[PDB]
């Protein structure tokens, strides 16, 4: 099945790789400069990304780590709600409350379609189509995912589907039939 | 023979272009032998075989340039049905019409202009003769470079933003119904609008498919979501451009959903047809509510066109063979009415006076009678005031809508207060009233812009007094995409 | 020094034809209004007005209609139905 | 027969006057073509994937390195005859598109070391030749010293091919540090499980394909490309990028890599959204090339890629060939020619172009679609394909990546078009000059290939399929 | 000199990473210091001959590596070609 | 591999954070190659063989010969312009 998250350690852990993103993007906006900046100008200077860092990281892996524990199971809604929780952080440095739901609304939207292809960026190896059973079953199996068939199991249809709308368990000729 | 044909062909073409400078006399010669083509066509066309009659296939590898027969088939199949058939003679039918709709507004560059036009239209004429996914997708997006040319050099002061927006809307749409092509093709090894039927898919890897070509269709046939390039690409239009788009790449939209959706993706389409009628009842409101606050002119007509599409996509996802028909018939029917109504806006009214806003146009009866009685008699054919088609692919897409759903069906069916609130509002302030201050008087309606009405009135009325005179086409395909177990 | 050729002839462009007369008398404030309404777009801006319609139309509105859409799928048959009999299915 | 011509033709220019180099490529031009003409049956060398090394596992080639020289080769008789021919005869054209008198030299001696890149098996022939080609490059770019714009493009190039050198041979001799060996094909399906050569061999990856211009580092290259003259930067955008590339194709160390589709995701966003603003051509023509390299750091993570990439490679070459071609041609109707080595700059000079040779802008409309990939044209397939690649491999979100970045860059491709369809006032009738029949039969012969390319599409992949498999 | 101390440290430890094979990244690290252990010298007498170092780079640059060192006179000929091409203002 | 990974880094981060002066950068990248050469021929002699002593050798030749091609393309880039800024190119 699944089990629990950590929220409180996964959150320290992202505060601390937050922490230390801020740190080396500073370094890095102080060294590609003009003006006058010295050593203590990484931190006044710094453009408020610090906050930047840590703010979505804790944001991002709170909510997330919540909301599949709330839901007891994972897919991609979670990284629909974390990405709200991210895009609220990031919409917050807009003192605006349009801006604000816009952020929220659309990086949700955007951090849900990444978690909904697998949350990975590059590939899974087994859930591949190269590396899957393909085409035709050569003879009568539990169809797989990327498999082909000719005739489907009618159980499966009325399992899958339903019985109601034009779907029915045994088919309208041989229900009225003579005998 | 064949070869000497055509260089017979564009000899005759070099020399007229030589002798005379137009080539819009050679583009209704053209136009009228491929209508009598395809008339001979459907003589030879064998009503009692549900398969495909007339196939061909180009661009075989054992022969490239031509016709094939052969062991191994690897080009781009085609053929028709009669589902085909039916939109391949409104196609034929109304591509003459838009050649001599602008027979004497286009002067400064003509010769580009009736090119783009007639190659729009042999592009939509081989759409419907398509076989596999990607011989359909082909052929599905050649029509955008010259639409875009088209708008773009063509059109109102806005002729930018339009042409802009016809190729950005069309081609992000139809990019994720590439995306659910290339899964097809590579599960199946095969693209095909023959076998499709047989191959049985994954119920999860069935409503991923799904998804991708449904987002294409709501981007095409415009529902509520993205229906919004619609009235900036008809209200800046040119006027074949306007008369082509609705009278045809709609229909083609309606015509892809049956062809490559019904068949393959059953076990998905069931479980979908709720969101189908979420958004399509939502478009029909929301968008014939929309209508009643409209400025210009040309934008109300193609809020019109959107409120009809959505009136049919209720009638193919509804299960029903009554649907399937309404909606078949509402199509073709649609596509004689709604170029009339394009017509009298950008053609009668827009050469006149150049300006399409409503507030100078008033009492338009009384310096011209019959272009009044043309705008009345448009008006009730595109409301649903029946002998007319309209009402017959309106009432049986509202029936086959009600079968599968009867709440959606009673709030569908208010379609018919909805769509005539705003047609009687716009026709009675046209017709209406002491005639204009701001419009000096003009000439009454020509002859070719009556010739124009009196065909595309006289096809809705024959299929408004009789529809089953393409039902011969259609009762197999009526059949044939119903999943009822 | 970089010059285009001596050899250009070039011209002014014409579109050719007619001069229509105008048949039109322009009115400034219907056109200064329609112009107005057809860009509205690019003025639009977010109030409580605009929260209250979109939240109506956009969300609301779907979210009942939804609702509605799938409680409903398989509930009704009418299609052959007598006195005492069940129309609905669950 | 690249080293005979090399060896024959400084030989030969040393003894020349500057008054005959504009011939001396001409008898290279077609010197190149009787290479392709009488010397490409060595195809049947290469049946059912047949692979020789030479000169002791040092030189590899197969049938998918032979399609790579056959593309340079034709590639450079189109670039030869771009220089070797005049467009007009006007005193103009003389002071704008003027070889320089070791310029083909540097041309032939970068094109060896581009297909000893290609054809490498391994790592000191990978080292040799990718410094011959990058001393080439620096030299190509420094040949038009009469020029600020060129002098610091050459200088920064050198500086930044210098980093990137030594990263290339940093992970070289780290890699032998670990591995007593040189090749890839010590590798062999086991030693990557129980060793992590993870670091190592990305680490030489990225080292080659930060030269390309991948995302982080991607300025630089755009920087030289718009400093170059335009003649120069047809070239070096065009070589590097497929010579690198068909060497990292052809080797597959980066399969499924998690920082090759960061940057490849990168790459897609950046260069479709990055040259957006911008009103230079050369600009807006290198964020194309930006791209499109994205689309082949895709293919990187491939197994089994040799199809979508050979494909695309020959697609975006005829296309970016001729898309610099048309904008050669539309120096003659400017209003305003600044700048001796770059005369076309802002894209907003082509304006009134179909006012003026109309048929120009239908050359220019039908690449610029197919940049889009509109599916009667030849980009379209070089996109399916990459496609057809990527999602049977299992990357579903570089695939939406992939397509909103193709919306996005086809923004700045038509704007090229809403340029050149627009009113002008003062349109051209009557002149008396002409454009160069040699050379407006290349720009057609390259419309002509992408346009109505689709129709081999089947002979192409059966003869793929007898000589790759 | 904060990048310059950020970079220091991880550069260095970098460098010094990929020494290793461990799935462990600090057991990859202090394997680069796992150094005390005196190598064993031993004599075998195989060997008839003064083949020093020059004699074997002579060797293989000129049979096995004989193609390199060809590209690699095409390499000096570019550094001969080059300087003078850019210098000269030929007339 | 001490020696040859610390002149390595170090003559990277003086070359990266160079403002000084253009020769530095050059000798910088001179200096890095060094630091190649002398991680190379540490595992040639570990590993007792020529092949990273061959690699060393070619690479000798190919700075040398990357040393004459870029000090060209300064004295190109200062045919023109007679001075070099201190800020850089
Ligand atoms: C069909 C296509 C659908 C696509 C639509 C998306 C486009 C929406 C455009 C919104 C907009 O107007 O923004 C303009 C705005 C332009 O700024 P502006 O000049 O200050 O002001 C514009 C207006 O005047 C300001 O006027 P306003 O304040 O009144 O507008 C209110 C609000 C309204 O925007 C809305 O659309 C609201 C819609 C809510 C209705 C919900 C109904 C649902 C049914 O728009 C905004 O102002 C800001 C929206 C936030 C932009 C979020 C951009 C990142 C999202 C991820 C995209 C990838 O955009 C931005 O500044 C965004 C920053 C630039 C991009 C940075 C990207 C950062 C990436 C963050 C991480 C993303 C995670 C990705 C996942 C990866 C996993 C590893
Ligand atoms: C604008 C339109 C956007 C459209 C985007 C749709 C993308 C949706 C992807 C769906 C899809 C790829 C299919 C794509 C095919 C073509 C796609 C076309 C291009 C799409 C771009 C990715 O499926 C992903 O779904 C995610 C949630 O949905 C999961 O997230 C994560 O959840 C948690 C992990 O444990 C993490 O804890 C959490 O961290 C993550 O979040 C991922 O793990 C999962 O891989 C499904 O593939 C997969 O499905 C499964 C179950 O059938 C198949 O199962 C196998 O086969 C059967 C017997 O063998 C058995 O029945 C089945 O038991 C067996 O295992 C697999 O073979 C495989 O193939
Ligand atoms: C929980 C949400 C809370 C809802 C609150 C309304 C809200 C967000 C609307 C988002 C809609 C969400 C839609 C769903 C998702 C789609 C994304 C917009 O608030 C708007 O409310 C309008 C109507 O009440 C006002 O228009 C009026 O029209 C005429 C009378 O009709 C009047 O004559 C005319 O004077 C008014 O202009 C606007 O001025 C106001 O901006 C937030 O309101 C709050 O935040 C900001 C703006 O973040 C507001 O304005 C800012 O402050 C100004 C000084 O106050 C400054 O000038 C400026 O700094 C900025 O303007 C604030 O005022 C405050 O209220
Ligand atoms: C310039 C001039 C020259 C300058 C020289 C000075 C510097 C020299 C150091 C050299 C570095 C040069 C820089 C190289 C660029 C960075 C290279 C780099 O990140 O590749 C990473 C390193 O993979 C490590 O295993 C991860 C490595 C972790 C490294 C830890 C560093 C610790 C620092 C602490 C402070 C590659 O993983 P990858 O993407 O394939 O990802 C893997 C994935 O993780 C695995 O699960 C899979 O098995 C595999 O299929 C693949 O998906
Ligand atoms: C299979 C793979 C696919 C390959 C696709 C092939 C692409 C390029 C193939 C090119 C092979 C070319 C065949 C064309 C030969 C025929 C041809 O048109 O003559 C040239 C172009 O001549 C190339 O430009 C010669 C270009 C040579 C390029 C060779 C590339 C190999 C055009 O002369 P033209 O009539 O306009 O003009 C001349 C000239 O203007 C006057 O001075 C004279 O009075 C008179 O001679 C007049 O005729
Ligand atoms: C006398 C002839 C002298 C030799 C001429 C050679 C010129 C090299 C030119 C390269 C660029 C121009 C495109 C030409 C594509 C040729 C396709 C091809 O044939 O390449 C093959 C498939 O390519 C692949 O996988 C994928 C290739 C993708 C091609 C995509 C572009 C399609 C449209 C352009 C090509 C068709 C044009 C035909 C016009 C009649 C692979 O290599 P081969 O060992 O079988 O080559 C044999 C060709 N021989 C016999 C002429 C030597
Ligand atoms: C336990 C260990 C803890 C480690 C701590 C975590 C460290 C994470 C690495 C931190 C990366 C910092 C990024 C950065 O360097 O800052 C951005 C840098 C400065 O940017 P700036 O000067 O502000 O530009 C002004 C724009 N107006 O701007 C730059 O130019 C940097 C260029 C990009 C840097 C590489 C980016 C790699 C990631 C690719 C993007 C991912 C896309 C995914 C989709
Ligand atoms: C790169 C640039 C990217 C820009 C992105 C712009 C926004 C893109 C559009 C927004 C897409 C948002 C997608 C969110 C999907 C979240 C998800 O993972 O859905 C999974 C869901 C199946 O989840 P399941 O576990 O079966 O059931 C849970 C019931 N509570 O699956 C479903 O239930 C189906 C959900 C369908 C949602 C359709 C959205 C329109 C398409
Ligand atoms: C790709 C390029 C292929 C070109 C094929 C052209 C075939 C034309 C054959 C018919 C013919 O004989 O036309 C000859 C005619 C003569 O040329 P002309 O300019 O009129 O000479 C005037 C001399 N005083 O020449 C012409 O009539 C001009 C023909 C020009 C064609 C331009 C097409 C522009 C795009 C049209 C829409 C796209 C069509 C494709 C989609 C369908
Ligand atoms: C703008 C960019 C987009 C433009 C895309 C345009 C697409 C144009 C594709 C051209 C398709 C050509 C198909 C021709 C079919 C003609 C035909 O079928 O018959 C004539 C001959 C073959 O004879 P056939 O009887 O078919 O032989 C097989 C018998 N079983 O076949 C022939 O001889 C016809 C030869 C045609 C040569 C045309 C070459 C291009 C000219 C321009």
């Amino acid at each position: 099945h699944f089990h629990p998250y950590n929220t409180l350690g996964l959150a320290t852990q992202s505060a601390m790789v937050g922490l230390g993103a801020g740190v080396v993007a500073a370094a890095a906006r102080n060294s590609l400069a003009t003006g006058p900046r010295n050593i203590l100008t990484t931190f006044s200077k710094s453009g408020g990304v610090v906050t930047i860092f840590t703010g979505a990281s804790i944001a991002y892996v709170f909510t997330y780590c919540s909301a599949a524990n709330l839901r007891e199971r994972k897919d991609g809604w979670n990284h629909m709600w974390a990405g709200a929780a991210t895009g609220a952080v990031l919409g917050a440095r807009t003192k605006l409350v349009p801006a604000f739901i816009g952020w929220t609304v659309l990086c949700g939207a955007a951090c849900g379609l990444f978690g909904w292809t697998g949350a990975r960026f590059n590939a899974d190896r087994k859930a591949s189509l190269e590396q899957s059973p393909k085409g035709f079953v050569q003879e009568d199996a539990h169809q797989t995912f990327w498999e082909v068939v000719h005739r489907r199991p009618l159980s499966l249809t009325v399992e899958q589907l339903g019985e109601g709308r034009g779907i029915n368990a045994v088919p309208i000729a041989t229900a009225t039939e003579a005998p | 023979f064949l070869t000497s044909i055509l260089l017979s062909s564009l000899y005759l073409f070099n020399r007229i272009l030589a002798w005379q400078g137009n080539v819009k006399h050679f583009y209704l010669f053209a136009s009228n032998l491929l209508l009598l083509f395809i008339v001979v066509l459907y003589i030879n066309f064998n009503t009692f075989s549900n398969s495909f009659q007339f196939n061909f296939e180009l661009f075989n590898s054992l022969n490239p340039f031509g016709l094939s027969n052969s062991d191994i088939s690897n080009g781009l199949l085609f053929g028709i049905d009669g589902l085909s058939l039916t939109f391949i003679l409104l196609t034929v039918l109304l591509i003459p019409l838009t050649l001599l709709g602008n027979w004497y507004n286009i002067n400064f560059n003509s010769n580009l202009y009736y090119t783009l036009v007639l190659a729009i239209g042999l592009v939509i004429l081989l759409n419907f003769w398509a076989l596999d996914y990607i011989s359909f997708y082909i052929l599905f997006e050649a029509t955008l470079p010259l639409l875009f040319i088209l708008i773009h050099i063509y059109g109102s002061s806005d002729s930018e933003r339009a042409s802009f927006y016809v190729l950005m809307f069309t081609l992000s749409g139809s990019l994720f119904m590439l995306l659910s092509i290339v899964v097809i093709s590579i599960v199946l090894n095969t693209t095909n609008f023959i076998n499709h039927n047989l191959f049985v898919l994954s119920l999860d890897l069935q409503t991923i498919i799904w998804l991708g070509l449904f987002i294409a269709i709501m981007v095409k046939t415009p529902l509520f979501p993205i229906h919004v390039w619609l009235p900036v690409v008809h209200s800046e239009s040119p006027l074949a451009g306007s008369m082509i788009l609705a009278g045809l790449i709609l229909k083609l939209a309606l015509y892809a959903i049956l062809r490559l959706l019904l068949p393959l993706l059953c076990e998905a389409q069931i479980l979908y047809t709720p969101m189908i009628y979420i958004i399509s009842l939502l478009t029909i409101i929301l968008t014939s509510l929309a209508t009643l606050r409209q400025i210009d002119l040309k934008v109300i007509i193609a809020y019109s066109s959107i409120s009809h599409m959505g009136i049919a996509i209720l009638g193919v996802c509804s299960n029903t063979s009554l649907g399937i028909y309404g909606s078949i018939v509402l199509g073709v029917a649609h596509g004689f009415v709604s170029p009339a109504l394009f017509l009298i806006v950008g053609g009668i009214l827009y050469d006149r006076y150049h300006i399409r806003i409503v507030n100078y146009y008033k009492g338009l009866t009384t310096y011209m009678p019959q272009l009044a009685t043309y705008i009345i008699i448009l008006s009730f054919a595109n409301i649903g005031t029946p002998l007319t088609g309209n009402f017959t692919g309106e009432f049986l897409s509202l029936q086959g809508g009600f079968i599968r759903n009867p709440i959606i069906g009673g709030i569908s069916c208010i379609s018919v207060l909805l769509a005539a609130i705003y047609q009687l509002k716009l026709t009675n302030k046209l017709t209406g009233g002491i005639s204009s201050i701001y419009m000096h008087r003009t000439n009454d309606v020509t002859i070719r812009e009556k010739f124009i009405m009196n065909i595309l009135i006289i096809s809705t009325l024959i299929i408004g007094i009789c529809p089953q005179i393409m039902y011969n086409l259609l009762y197999w395909t009526v059949n044939n995409y119903i999943y009822i177990i | 020094e970089l010059k285009p050729s001596s050899a250009i002839q070039r011209g002014p462009l014409n579109k050719g034809g007619w001069d229509a007369p105008h048949a039109l008398h322009n009115d400034g404030a219907i056109d200064r209004y329609a112009h107005w309404r057809t860009f509205y777009q690019e003025r639009f801006k977010y109030t409580r007005a605009t929260g209250k319609s979109t939240l109506i139309f956009l969300v609301a509105f779907p979210a009942l209609i939804g609702y509605v859409a799938y409680q409903s799928e398989g509930l009704f048959e009418f299609a052959g139905k007598r006195r005492g009999e069940s129309v609905t299915t669950r | 027969m690249l080293i005979l011509a090399i060896i024959s033709l400084i030989t030969f220019v040393s003894m020349s006057k500057l008054s005959d180099n504009r011939a001396i490529i001409r008898l290279i031009n077609i010197y190149l073509i009787l290479v392709l003409v009488l010397d490409s049956f060595l195809y049947l060398l290469f049946l059912n994937n047949q692979t020789y090394t030479v000169m002791g596992e040092l030189l590899i080639f197969n049938s998918f390195t032979f399609y790579i020289d056959m593309l340079i080769y034709f590639i450079m008789i189109v670039i030869s005859s771009l220089y070797g021919y005049n467009l007009y005869n006007n005193n103009l054209y003389k002071t704008l598109f003027e070889p320089k008198k070791e310029l083909i030299i540097l041309f032939l001696i970068n094109i060896l070391g581009a297909l000893l890149i290609v054809h490498s098996n391994d790592f000191i022939t990978l080292f040799v030749a990718i410094e011959l080609q990058s001393y080439s490059i620096y030299l190509i770019t420094a040949i038009y010293n009469s020029s600020y714009k060129a002098s610091k493009a050459s200088m920064l190039y050198f500086f930044m091919g210098g980093i990137l050198s030594i990263l290339i041979a940093y992970s070289i001799n780290t890699y032998y540090s670990v591995l007593n060996s040189y090749t890839l094909h010590s590798l062999d399906s086991l030693i990557i499980n129980t060793l992590d050569l993870n670091l190592i061999l990305i680490a030489l990856s990225l080292g080659l394909l930060f030269k390309i211009g991948i995302a982080p580092l991607h300025k630089w290259l755009i920087s030289i490309y718009e400093n170059t003259p335009i003649l120069i930067t047809i070239y070096i955008s065009l070589i590097p990028k497929i010579s690198i590339l068909s060497y990292l194709v052809l080797s597959n160390i980066s399969i499924n890599s998690l920082v090759i589709s960061i940057l490849a995701i990168l790459t897609l966003l950046v260069g479709s959204v990055g040259g957006l603003l911008q009103i230079k051509i050369k600009r807006l023509l290198a964020f194309s090339g930006l791209t499109n390299a994205g689309y082949m750091m895709l293919l990187l993570l491939l197994n089994n890629n040799e199809f979508s990439y050979l494909y695309y490679i020959t697609q975006y070459s005829i296309s970016h060939l001729a898309i610099f071609m048309i904008i050669i041609f539309s120096i003659y109707y400017i209003n305003y020619i600044n700048n001796q080595y770059n005369p076309i700059i802002y894209v907003n000079q082509l304006k009134g172009l179909i006012h003026d040779n109309a048929y120009l802008v239908l050359s220019m409309a039908i690449v610029v679609f197919s940049f889009i990939g509109i599916p009667p044209l030849l980009g379209f397939f070089g996109k399916l394909n990459i496609l057809m690649s990527i999602l049977n491999n299992g990357y579903y979100f570089i695939s939406i990546v992939l397509i909103v970045a193709s919306l996005i860059s086809a923004l700045y491709y038509l704007y090229l078009l809403n340029v050149s369809i627009q009113d002008k006032n003062n349109i051209l009738i009557n002149s008396n000059e002409t454009v160069s029949s040699v050379l407006s039969y290349i720009l057609s012969s390259l419309i002509i290939l992408i346009t109505f390319g689709f129709i081999y599409n089947s002979l192409i992949i059966d003869i793929f399929n007898v000589y790759f498999n | 000199l904060p990048l310059v101390l950020i970079s220091l440290i991880v550069l260095t430890i970098s460098g010094l990473m990929i020494y290793s094979n461990d799935s462990i990244l600090i057991n990859k690290l202090l394997e680069a210091f796992g150094n005390d252990y005196n190598t064993i010298i031993t004599q075998d007498w195989f060997n008839i001959e003064n083949t020093t170092l020059l004699t074997t780079i002579g060797n293989v640059l000129l049979t096995n590596n004989a193609f390199i060192l060809l590209v690699l006179a095409i390499v000096l000929l570019l550094g001969i070609i080059g300087p003078i091409s850019i210098t000269m203002k030929h007339k | 591999m001490f020696i040859g990974t610390i002149i390595l880094v170090l003559s990277f981060l003086g070359f990266v954070f160079n403002r000084r002066n253009i020769i530095l950068a050059f000798i910088c990248l001179e200096t890095m190659l060094l630091g190649i050469n002398l991680i190379l021929l540490r595992n040639s002699v570990l590993f007792d063989d020529i092949s990273g002593s061959l690699f060393a050798i070619v690479i000798i030749i190919l700075a040398g010969v990357e040393s004459a091609i870029g000090l060209s393309l300064l004295v190109s880039y200062y045919r023109l312009r007679g001075v070099i800024n201190s800020y850089g190119i």
